[PDB]
RNA sequence: GGACCGGAGUGGACGCAUCACUGGUGUUCGGGUUGUCAUGCCAAUGGCACUGCCCGGUAGCUAAAUGCGGAAGAGAUAAGUGCUGAAAGCAUCUAAGCACGAAACUUGCCCCGAGAUGAGUUCUCCCUGACCCUUUAAGGGUCCUGAAGGAACGUUGAAGACGACGACGUUGAUAGGCCGGGUGUGUAAGCGCAGCGAUGCGUUGAGCUAACCGGUACUAAUGAACCGUGAGGCUUAACCUU
RNA sequence: GAUGUCGGCUCAUCACAUCCUGGGGCUGAAGUAGGUCCCAAGGGUAUGGCUGUUCGCCAUUUAAAGUGGUACGCGAGCUGG
RNA sequence: AAUUCCUUGUCGGGUAAGUUCCGACCUGCACGAAUGGCGUAAUGAUGGCCAGGCUGUCUCCACCCGAGACUCAGUGAAAUU
RNA sequence: CACAGGUGGUCAGGUAGAGAAUACCAAGGCGCUUGAGAGAACUCGGGUGAAGGAACUAGGCAAAAUGGUGCCGUAACUUC
């Protein structure tokens, strides 16, 4: 069911959904490449890209607003000064997803998610 | 209104405070009613020195509702409570000589219109 | 003779000539073509086969594409067919956009409804609810009893129970025609129509008792 | 007309008066006095803003011979004639339907001038 | 509730008629590496959609 | 006191469809507000106390909302009404004959339905193979060589428990993001001015924004591979002067 | 070598020696009824008081407030009075 | 009447209507004074009745959310036959 | 049973409060060994239910509602 009500249930209330994707977003701006399950990667792109879109617009009010995603004092200095400005020539799509099938012998769908403009080093084998 | 056995305020000078409905009139196997319906009603909280007396049984029509009246154009006329006009049980027409507060287009129907000769609001 | 194919494209509420409100549904109707007309060996009378829409035709099969090439290279979307009698409808594109139902006062619109997941179940059957107090056990919307006794020893055939919706064809009949505009696909009908915005339908003349 | 937007834009008014919530207003409206049309007027405070397309409607609240009264009005309908602003009170919220229960800033106000 | 008579091995066999493993309709093949895989997924050699990816 | 067929308007009981209207609901939107913690602090913002609490609310769902359907006409027929008329030189609605006649029946209205294996019917599309052994309306082996279409996968849906069903995958606007619009909320933060200060005033009809909607290739939708091919058994009739 | 309740709730379904609705005969059928009575099973069918309650008595509304069958219709569905 | 048969006794009050309730009645169902009579305040996880507040218990069933339902990998029983 | 169970005695912090009540929170401890999806009706639990307001049900049971401090104010009846 749930027609024209887009979202992801899967587990506990919106407070847990926030705390999980805050941590996974913080990890993605920390490492610039992340391995995570496919339905979590497919939701992270809907909340991490509007943070980067806010980061294209530098102000005191916007940099206090980014504290709603990451409380870390260095990530708020990487946003607006590098993250955001480094995508200013692009029409969104600051991230990309790479689908890696199931976990071996199991059900769990696994993926990579990364920043599109980063320094390349992943051009080698998966195994 | 949607429920039966319910208290209504008076809108005319025949009595005081509240009166209780016992049935809606017209239609059968029925339960829903509005300002266009006649109801059967009992005297509960009115003074015995008025035009009414304790435990007497009348007819009435509803004239204000907290749900409101919508059909004149497609948008709501609303009121702060539920109130009615008291009528004779055998032959209808109002027993009151003076009405207070606003009224409706349905209050201008042949069986009720004798008390609105003073042309009140929303008639 | 034939119906006319359309789609529900919006719902609204507009003013009459005396200024009070009237509810309406906006229907897109698509211009009529005829693919062949069939011989008396089919149906029992003649039959008429029709198209209205078109598409990019990437996902259209050669079994369908050779037929739309026969029908004037129309790149058609959907295919419908009806009985033909008394009238002399053309064997090629007729280009009727709204004009079949411009002068007809009411129409018997056959809609397709909307998908609802579960709506073969419970809410479909208006079952009386079950109490959260007064002792009542393990029930809130369920039917309770579903049959008679050990004597018949069966639930009755066709009786109300659980099921998927998956959507289904429905005709409410005799909706009033408020407005039309030719070559601009407009049909406007009073009140509601089955399905959501984007749901397909066919329009018919008024044929109720 | 185009089946999208233009079909409903041809039924909208192009000179709607500039009232908003917390304005005390007079609303002129046709009452249909039997077999002929007649104009009437309603006066009270605006408790809801009007912006929702061709369906745009506002709500005004008052009293009538000791009874509490409210009217919803359709913006674009021909039955609603005109609106005049009497006073402008500051009420903050977009809709004040809780003012049917709360008396806070209901009959006492600071001039809004917006 | 419980059974009134135990079924034969035909019943367990007929309930199980509709289940099978690895119904992928053959593998995909990666023109860039010669590896085999499931469709629209990365190969073990990291090749996908014309380049090597997802290495750490 | 007091008429029927027919015509017109309308209420109740019942069902159906929708989310436009008027309400509800709206833990993923905006604002107000209590206790308390965090960020060095202030300012401010974020965590937590039922979604802390309160109010408005896009999208979606939905009646207490709104719209629609409730049997006409025709056919056959029961009770019955009726004509012609006999056994019974007459009579009689019945025997032969024969007219009229109900809400039940058939047709007419709604929906499923060719696995209807007793598988209707039309239209569009596609493929032209062979060697060897023997058992020969035949089977087996092996090699040359694949179409219509199907399947799988992706992006995923006003289709959905799974399956099934729909659109799009450069024959790209299918999803995310972006850009813009729009609904919703209600005049932010920073600064400056005013005040002892709570707090106000100005920039400011501000700031913020979701599910809707137009545009957009920024991001994501790979080469394939697989199944399926080789013009399709036997007989009688008709027709092709084969 | 199991019989776990009636009245009720939910969900119902069937019958006629037909409650109402369609047609028709008779009347002590003026009209309006009321009584009676034949054919007829497609659909429709209450609410509230006191009672564990069907039934009863009582009030109100309406078209009428009606009769019978179904492990006393239905707990591997609801109440446990 | 935790006593009363018959009985839903008879009358008053509340209510449109009260087998219940509360007051009054009985030429007294099988009432009767330490297996105590009558009666009063406060107390009761107290039996029955009533008014107000407020409420989805309901007329009538509507939305949102957690968990289970559902899919898949691992481990994989039972009452019963 | 590495069982949502039972088990005598003892000590204490910031904001807050009458407090060993109670919410947030410090120190310190817990993260409850099937794992990952799905986003179904339904069912249990939880929030909201327009209008009426116990009409429901054996019975407002349950739920909602009420809910504090200070001061003013306070009846029947009573053993005062």
């Amino acid at each position: 069911m749930r027609h024209r009500k887009s979202g992801r249930q899967l587990n506990r209330n919106s407070s847990h959904r926030q705390a999980m994707f805050r941590n996974m977003a913080g990890s993605l701006v920390r490492h610039e490449i992340i391995k995570t399950t496919l339905p979590k990667a497919k939701e992270l792109r809907r909340v991490v890209e509007p943070l980067i879109t806010l980061a294209k617009t530098d102000s005191v009010a916007n940099r206090r607003l980014a504290f709603a995603r990451t409380r870390d004092n260095e990530i708020v200095a990487k946003l607006f000064n590098e993250l955001g400005p480094r995508f200013a020539s692009r029409a969104g799509g600051y991230t990309r997803i790479l689908k890696c099938g199931f976990r071996a012998g199991d059900n769990a769908p696994m993926a990579y998610i990364e920043l599109v403009d980063r320094s390349e080093k992943a051009e080698a084998a998966a195994e | 209104m949607i429920q039966e056995q319910t208290m209504l305020n008076v809108a005319d000078n025949s009595g005081a405070r509240r009166v209780m409905c016992i049935k809606v009139l017209g239609g059968s196997h029925r339960r829903y009613a509005g300002v266009g319906d006649i109801i059967k009603i009992t005297i509960k909280e009115a003074i015995p020195r008025g035009k009414v007396k304790k435990g007497d049984v009348l007819k009435a029509v509803v004239v204000r509702t907290k749900k409101g009246v919508r059909r004149p154009d497609g948008s709501v006329i609303r009121f702060d409570g539920n109130a009615c006009v008291l009528l004779n049980n055998n032959s209808e027409q109002p027993i009151g000589t003076r009405i207070f507060g606003p009224v409706t287009r349905e209050l201008r129907s042949e069986k009720f219109m004798k008390i609105i000769s003073l042309a009140p609001e929303v008639l | 003779m034939i119906g006319l194919v359309g789609k529900k494209v919006g719902m609204t509420r507009i003013f009459t000539e005396d200024g009070v409100s009237i509810p309406v549904t906006v229907i897109e109707v698509e211009a009529n073509r005829v693919t062949q007309v069939k011989d008396l060996a089919n149906d029992g009378y003649r039959a008429i086969q029709v198209t209205t829409g078109a598409k990019k035709a990437n996902r259209v099969t050669k079994p369908e594409a050779g037929h739309f090439a026969k029908a004037g290279v129309e790149a058609g979307r959907g295919l419908w067919e009806f009985r033909l009698a008394e009238g002399e409808e053309f064997t090629v594109g007729q280009s009727i956009s709204v004009e079949l139902f411009a002068d007809v006062k009411k129409v018997d619109v056959t809609g397709t409804s909307k998908g609802k997941g579960f709506a073969g179940t419970v809410k479909r059957w208006n079952f009386r609810t079950q109490d959260a107090t007064h002792g009542n056990s393990l029930s809130h919307r369920v039917p309770g009893s579903i049959g008679q006794n050990q004597t018949p020893g069966k639930v009755f055939k066709g009786k109300k129970m659980a099921g998927q919706m998956g959507n289904e064809r429905v005709t409410v009949q005799s909706l009033d025609v408020v407005r039309v505009d030719a070559e601009r696909n407009l049909l406007l009908v009073k009140g509601a129509v089955p399905g959501a915005t984007g749901s397909d339908l066919i329009v018919k003349p008024a044929v109720k008792a | 007309s185009n089946i999208i937007k233009q079909l409903e834009q041809e039924q909208m008014k192009q000179d709607v008066p500039s009232f908003r919530p917390g304005d005390t207003v007079e609303v002129k409206v046709w009452v249909v006095e039997g077999s002929k049309k007649r104009l009437q007027a309603f006066e009270g405070v605006v408790i809801a803003i009007r912006n929702r397309g061709l369906h745009s409607a506002f709500t005004v609240r008052k009293i009538s011979n000791g009874e509490g009264v409210e009217r919803v009005f359709q913006t674009h309908s021909p039955v609603v004639d005109s609106i005049s602003v009497k006073r402008r009170g500051a009420v903050r919220k977009a809709k004040l339907y809780y003012l049917r229960e709360r008396t806070g800033k209901a009959a006492r106000i600071k001039e809004r001038l917006n | 509730a419980v059974q009134q008579n135990k079924p034969t091995r035909s019943k367990r066999g007929m309930r199980r008629s509709h289940d099978a493993l690895t119904a992928v309709t053959s593998l995909s093949v990666d023109k860039t590496s010669g590896e085999k895989h499931l469709r629209h997924h990365i190969t073990a050699d990291g090749y996908y959609r014309g380049r090597k990816v997802i290495a750490k």
